RNA sequence: UCUGAGAGUUUGAUCCUGGCUCAGGAUUAACGCUGGCGGCAUGCCUAAUACAUGCAAGUCGAUCGAAAGUAGUAAUACUUUAGAGGCGAACGGGUGAGUAACACGUAUCCAAUCUACCUUAUAAUGGGGGAUAACUAGUUGAAAGACUAGCUAAUACCGCAUAAGAACUUUGGUUCGAAUCAAAGUUGAAAGGACCUGCAAGGGUUCGUUAUUUGAUGAGGGUGCGCCAUAUCAGCUAGUUGGUGGGGUAACGGCCUACCAAGGCAAUGACGUGUAGCUAUGCUGAGAAGUAGAAUAGCCACAAUGGGACUGAGACACGGCCCAUACUCCUACGGGAGGCAGCAGUAGGGAAUUUUUCACAAUGAGCGAAAGCUUGAUGGAGCAAUGCCGCGUGAACGAUGAAGGUCUUUAAGAUUGUAAAGUUCUUUUAUUUGGGAAGAAUGACUUUAGCAGGUAAUGGCUAGAGUUUGACUGUACCAUUUUGAAUAAGUGACGACUAACUAUGUGCCAGCAGUCGCGGUAAUACAUAGGUCGCAAGCGUUAUCCGGAUUUAUUGGGCGUAAAGCAAGCGCAGGCGGAUUGAAAAGUCUGGUGUUAAAGGCAGCUGCUUAACAGUUGUAUGCAUUGGAAAC
């Protein structure tokens, strides 16, 4: 939604660049300027509808992480990807949150070759191929029980908390808490904090930072003091017990097993069965 | 950028340290540190953020906290 | 590229040829006066000097100086 | 002219065609604001004739500004 | 800036109610103590030249509604003339447009006068004023357009307006005229400007 | 008078010498967090690194022949110019690489030089000749181009005549290396165009041109004076110093040359090295002065480097030539285009320096009697909170203060907090309606009125009427135009220095920080919540400069114990120097004149509603001259 100023037109001939001024219905050229145009954009002068297309292509998506070597070259490579994305809107680049590095996709080996040539010639940034990364979610296996203690004197006053948490993993049902404290071993005011004490800590994994998912946590016993023993003691004890449970349980990893529809003509079918 | 090499202090809790990053510099003076009267800017292309911070948003380059 | 530049270049090539011709016509009569120090040679030299001064090939001060040098020699005779 | 943008202030000066714009000037005639519809030039009309008689003709835009004052009516007859 | 937030906050803290006893009125509490969580008996020993100069300057620029940069700018403008710079500077301050409007009672507050001027409802000598920064001379007239006099609020303010002998008001025609420089007793005596003058060490 | 601020930091405690940091203004600033506008300025100091493309000097047919095409039977009318020739090109544009001295700043002397066109009027614009592009043909040729022979005109070139006037020489005369003037010897100027009138002859209006001749103007040359550091740089210099003769650039000058020589500068510091555009000016303080020499205005020079010559009036010439040098590009490989410190813009650098922008609307420039052509000079617009000014982001009423929070954390309460809940009002802005600028009043074009040597003619001068004159911009701005609190705030800090504090965590771990100095157990010094204070579409932050710092001291310090008397004597140059008498007036003080650019500062005033900004009047200081004074 802006008016672009067409500065000059030019036709790239076999060897020469013929600078022309007028273009009629049937001829094609290029414009100097409009340095922020993206392929697929339509140009309008006499208030006509835009013929912008968005459903004419298919995704060749194959994720491949590209490991960086020098941070300055990585910073320039980010700008290079920004300047090459408009070249092919169907060219895909992901930015993994756990590993903030570029994830190239393409249509095969020659696709990667042309992309790396584009990076290494115009931008002069050359990067070596690494290896892709996967989310690799986490669960674990049942454990007996976990204790948690927190005693301090810092600040001229102590802070005290004792909790017993039994940490139950699942495969389908996410985070859920059940309370079983009876007998005044904890005041009700610190019931809801512990409800938030566990789940907030549940998103940390003891292998590579992958959040722990589909777990059930429960409280059985606990201990506190007189007017001391403020709210944060049990909140931090819950997280400490969660981390200890996740560490000593020898956790298990999960990866998505993608359903693959291999469509082939009636020539490589038996070969497809053999290859699989 | 010059052939000389300079000692600086890394402000705040936490670190963005990889011993390989080009980073900018800041002035100031810290007399406790022997030989260190130069500083690294926190909140630039490197040393990008300090978390939990909601004050002193002139150093540490932390985005303004809003709900 | 400047069209006036090349235009003036092709013009002053010919102008330089003509100026060199007139300068040599001057100098050969100056040599003739150096050989024959008489009134006729001085008159020819001063005529040619005026001809160059008419168009402006030789500045009036330069012409006056050279004619003073020559007339001094003639007066010594 | 000089001054801030959207405020044309052209000080009236005698100009020899060899000098650059608003550079070292021979002698300032006066001051005039084209925006105001009122004669405001500070001219003595005596030194102006001095510059006219010594050559180096100033801008033509002020010649009309001197026809209203009758400078020509006396200049052309003082020429004789 | 131009807005100080709650007006009662400044009045309670600095002990200066712009209205005699309305900005520190019994509005749920009647106290002269500074506001905040530390309301308690304290020993005032830092009250000195630094503290008093800051207090007078802040009260000056908050009652006048002028930002610090503009305040020093007007001080420098006063510096160009000669004489007793304190009293003359205060007179130049009092010749501010919104202050004159407030003294006429045509606007309840200087901020209300600023709103009236900026929205463009004040006419000065064949020129409508849009910037609430105008210095009036003796014999300078202020008009309110027929469009801007239809409001019950402005009429109520006019009927309960401030009286000022140094200027002439025609309430039946909504006309104002800056007659003369206000005398010393006609100026607010709350603030002593000499300390603020000594606060200028930029010379 | 312009006009003056300090505090802390050594000790058990006290004072003194000194240092350090803070307290404030400014940027050719930038970073970090945010982010509304109007007005205005500013926006590569690094790589004078390399740089694609468009512009950055073009113009003249009333200069010329000819060439082509639209009409016309042809003739001729109509449109353009490829070339020659003419003017212009050396100025504008941009940088500070280099330049340490008449480069810069300033006054004279040029009896040492010139200046096309502008200003001064006068003699004249006489008669001939030859070629020459353009054009054609042939050759080398892919073109690019180059070579060869004919064809053509000129305000293009070349003889001759007239040359009052001019240059040169001689005789006389003026005056203190030169002046004015009488006669004589000698020398040399060109071209017509266009228009009108007239049968013609001829005459007239303007332009083009030569000669002569007034200023103004630019450039060049000499001059005293001041105009960076540096002695941990004592000799430097060979056309150098000077003379005779000659030649030479506008001139005098070893400027150059033939001959004869021996000095010249030089401890009042030359020479050497580093650095460097300078000045007016920007900032700082009252000032001595320091700071920076953004833009700007002038001066200075190169244009990738080292050189050279030509045209031209002026160039060794931003985008002229040639040569040598480093590179790109094309090449058919034979050879060629060459050089964005012009407007831009990009590769890279850095903190960073921008549209690959409009029109020449206006001024100017270049040119042409002209319609007028070009103009990335010039004036606007775009981006960026880089900076300054203004401006909103609401206002009135509404509580022993709603809710919640924070705190004593009692079953008082305070606190946020007229903030709010909520009711009215209100539109700069968000938003449609209408209206709509000043800026040509620049000039020219067409008509008329008067003017003049001339009037036989139109042109030359002044007036009046109509024609048009914008890139800007339906912009600014205005009018109950409509709806509307709605459309817009973050920032730093609270132990003290220096106004602004309490709670939780914290255990010398984290971390704070400009200093004193804080934190190894109730931390007002840290991290967070709340409160509070100060600024604000900006806040902090660093770099850097002036003040404080008089803390390199004529103004403005000392040398016995905090730093400091050569170990003493002799002593040059130089500095300082008794009085009386006389003179002079060099310093000194004063009167007058001219210069010391504009802009800037200071004071007064004017306008864009108003600050910012622009403009007007007065306004120092120094220089030289004239005249006074003799107290030193």
């Amino acid at each position: 939604n802006k008016k672009e100023r067409v500065s000059r037109l030019v036709k790239m001939h076999a060897q020469n660049r013929n600078e022309i001024e007028e273009i009629r219905a049937g001829d094609i050229c290029a414009i100097i300027g409009l340095k922020d145009t993206t392929t697929g954009e339509t140009l309008v002068d006499d208030k006509i509808d835009v013929q912008l297309e968005a459903m004419q292509f298919a995704q060749p998506v194959i994720s491949l992480a590209v490991e960086p070597k020098t941070k300055a070259d990585q910073e320039k490579m980010s700008i290079a990807l920004s300047k090459l994305a408009e070249e092919d809107p169907t060219f895909k680049t992901f930015t993994d949150p756990e590993t903030g590095q570029t994830i190239i996709a393409g249509m095969g080996e020659l696709h990667l070759d042309i992309l790396v040539d584009r990076m290494r010639r115009e931008f002069k940034v050359e990067v070596n191929v690494g290896a892709p990364q996967v989310s690799f979610r986490e669960t674990f296996n049942k454990e007996s029980e976990v204790e948690g203690k927190y005693i301090k004197q810092s600040g001229g006053r102590g802070q005290y908390g004792h909790v017993k948490i039994r940490f139950e993993p699942n495969k389908d049902k996410g985070f859920e808490f059940v309370d079983k404290i009876v007998g005044g071993r904890i005041p009700r005011e610190y019931i809801k904090p512990v409800q938030a004490g566990l789940e907030n800590a549940m998103a940390s994994g003891p292998l590579a930072g992958y959040p722990m998912i589909d777990i059930k946590a429960t409280l059985f016993d606990g201990s506190f003091h007189e007017v001391d023993s403020s709210e944060m003691a049990f909140k931090i004890a819950a997280s400490l017990a969660l981390k200890e449970a996740g560490k000593v349980c020898s956790p298990v990893l999960l990866e998505p097993i993608m359903a693959i529809e291999v469509t082939v003509p009636e020539q490589y079918f038996g070969d497809t069965m053999g290859d699989i | 950028t010059n052939g000389f090499e300079v000692l600086t202090y890394i402000p705040g809790e936490g670190h963005n340290l990889q011993e390989h990053s080009v980073t900018l510099l800041r002035g100031g003076r810290v007399k406790d540190l022997p030989g260190v009267r130069y500083h690294i800017v926190r909140g630039t292309l490197d040393t990008v953020g300090v978390e939990k911070r909601r004050q002193q948003r002139s150093a540490y380059g932390a985005k303004k906290p809003k709900a | 590229n400047i069209k006036s530049n090349e235009k003036r270049l092709r013009q002053n090539i010919k102008r330089n040829l003509n100026n060199k011709g007139q300068k040599t016509k001057l100098k050969t009569n100056v040599k003739n006066f150096h050989k024959e120090i008489n009134l006729d040679n001085l008159g020819n030299v001063y005529s040619q000097a005026d001809r160059l001064a008419r168009k402006g090939i030789i500045s009036t001060n330069r012409a006056r100086r050279l004619k003073s040098r020559n007339v001094a020699v003639l007066n010594k005779t | 002219r000089m001054g801030r943008v959207h405020y044309p202030t052209y000080r009236i000066v005698a100009v020899d065609s060899r000098v650059k714009r608003d550079g070292k000037y021979i002698a300032l005639i006066g001051h005039l604001n084209p925006a105001l519809k009122e004669n405001k030039c500070k001219i003595d009309e005596a030194v102006a004739l001095e510059w006219l008689n010594k050559g180096a003709k100033p801008t033509d835009t002020v010649r009309s500004l001197f026809s209203q004052t009758g400078l020509w009516k006396k200049f052309v007859e003082s020429k004789k | 800036m131009k807005y100080t937030g709650s007006i009662f906050k400044r009045s309670r803290r600095l002990g200066f109610s712009l209205l005699e006893n309305n900005k520190e009125f019994s509005k749920g509490k009647k106290r002269k103590t500074i506001p905040g969580q530390h309301g308690n008996r304290f020993r005032s020993s830092t009250m000195s030249g630094y503290a008093q100069q800051l207090q007078e300057k802040q009260r000056m620029q908050y009652m006048y509604g002028i930002t610090d940069k503009q305040f020093r700018r007007l001080f420098r403008l006063v510096l160009k003339q000669r004489g007793n710079l304190a009293v003359n500077l205060f007179r130049v301050l009092e010749s501010r447009l919104d202050n004159i409007v407030y003294r006429m009672g045509f606007a309840p507050t200087r901020r209300s006068a600023r709103q009236l001027v900026n929205h463009g409802h004040v006419l000065l000598n064949d020129r409508t004023v849009d910037t609430p920064s105008i210095i009036l001379n003796p014999g300078d007239k202020v008009r309110l357009k027929a469009k801007t006099i239809k409001i019950p609020i402005v009429k109520a303010a006019s009927e309960s307006g401030v009286v000022s002998p140094f200027v002439e008001t025609n309430n039946k025609t909504f006309e104002g005229t800056y007659v003369r420089f206000p005398e010393r007793s006609e100026l607010p005596a709350g603030i002593n400007e000499s300390y603020v003058v000594e606060w200028y060490k930029r010379l």
